[PDB]
This record gives structure tokens, C-alpha cells and sequence, in this order.
């Protein structure tokens, strides 16, 4: 209402979610005891996009240098 | 301050990890720069906290 | 295990969604390192450093 | 609308089940 | 027991609340038992019997 005077503008299913709460909850529970790592396979991916964009930086330098005609 | 009660705090491990909490981008690598292995920090894409 | 995957199932939820994406950028390295091994093989590491 | 040509025819609870399903 | 806990958690139930307010009046007997103990000091048994 404070944003209304400068600018000049003026004017069911939570439930299901609470299970599925309860179930979110049960499952890392269940993972903590199997010894087994929800993320893993996200963060290998993370760390694999990083050298990626480290060897797409190096050879995008290489076209710089030595021209699209040249690399081709 | 109220000498009676005296803030102070305590260093202890996290003996199984905590319920996640969102945080801006700047902060979680600041999270990440001082844990290491021992955080994990995931961007939601939607938000992008 | 079996309790895990249908509570998974229950919350449409993708155990293998990250090691997925990560064989699929694995591959996409492989590539540009192949085309990066090559020009070192055409140019020579004293032109390239 | 094919069957309604030939003999001459013109014209909420599914979350309780996902559960079910689970249990 | 983490499974328990967060069955628990879903049911707004609070496993230690009866321990909470037992230890509360296990200390208002013990003020009581002060405040008795030292009207026994004061006047005696033989005047309180």
C-alpha cells in the first residue's frame, strides 16, 4: 500500500501437500538407512558442466585465434 | 545487555544432517567456500535461490 | 529398497534424473576433448601454448 | 458424434485414490 | 525411532510434553516440601502432629 502511492496503483489443496510432506520425509529416512545419496548423481553432473564450459572456453579460443576457415 | 543472561555460543557437530533452508546465490557459496564436502548447495531452478 | 522406490513413485520423484544427465554431459566432454586432442595434433602444444 | 449419425443421438476424489494406490 | 519421529511430526504430537510438565511439578513439590520442612523447624513435630 506504500508502493500503491508512489507508482499510483490502486486495488483447498493444502492437504495434499501434507502428505507428501510426510512421504518426502519417510523416503530420506529410508535413504539414510540404505547408506544411499540422493544428490551424487546431480553433483557428478555439476562438476562434469564445469569442465565442459572449461574445454568449450578453450577450444571457442582456438576458432578466435586461428579463424572458423582455418579450424575446419 | 543483561548480565544475568550473557549470549555465548557453542561449537558443535551436526551428528545427521539438517532440513534444507533456501538461500540467494552469493550466500550458499559462501556456505559452500567455508564447508566443502560437508555442505551441499543446489540451485532451484524456478526461484533461482 | 522396495518401500523407498514407491514412496519415489508416490512423489514422482527420479532416482536416476542426475546420473542420467551427468553420463549425457560425460559424453558432450569427451567430444570437445576429442576435437581439442586433435588440433593439438594438427597445430602442435608449442602453437597452441 | 459417428454413432449419435447413425441411430440419430444429439447432445475432486482422485487425490483419496493416489493415496489408496500407495498404500 | 526416526520413522516414529516423523509420524510423530505429521500428527501435531508431542512425545515429551508429559515429561515436560512432570518435571514442572516435580519442583512446586519440592518448594512445598521446603515450605513444610521448615514449619517443622519452627514449631516442631510434637506441635504439627
Amino acid at each position: 500500500q506504500k508502493y500503491a502511492s508512489i507508482v499510483g496503483v490502486d486495488l483447498l489443496e493444502e492437504i495434499t501437500k501434507d502428505h507428501k510432506v510426510l512421504a518426502r520425509q519417510q523416503l530420506q529416512v529410508l535413504a539414510r538407512y540404505l547408506k544411499m545419496d540422493l544428490d551424487n548423481g546431480e553433483r557428478k553432473f555439476l562438476k562434469e558442466k564445469d569442465t565442459v564450459a572449461e574445454l568449450q572456453a578453450q577450444l571457442d579460443y582456438l576458432n578466435a585465434e586461428l579463424g572458423e576457415f582455418f579450424v575446419n | 545487555y543483561n548480565p544475568e543472561k550473557k549470549e555465548m555460543i557453542q561449537e558443535v557437530i551436526v551428528e545427521e544432517d539438517l532440513e534444507p533452508f533456501e538461500a540467494s546465490k552469493e550466500t550458499a557459496e559462501q556456505f559452500k567456500h567455508q564447508h566443502g564436502d560437508k555442505v551441499d548447495i543446489f540451485e532451484i531452478p524456478e526461484t533461482g535461490e
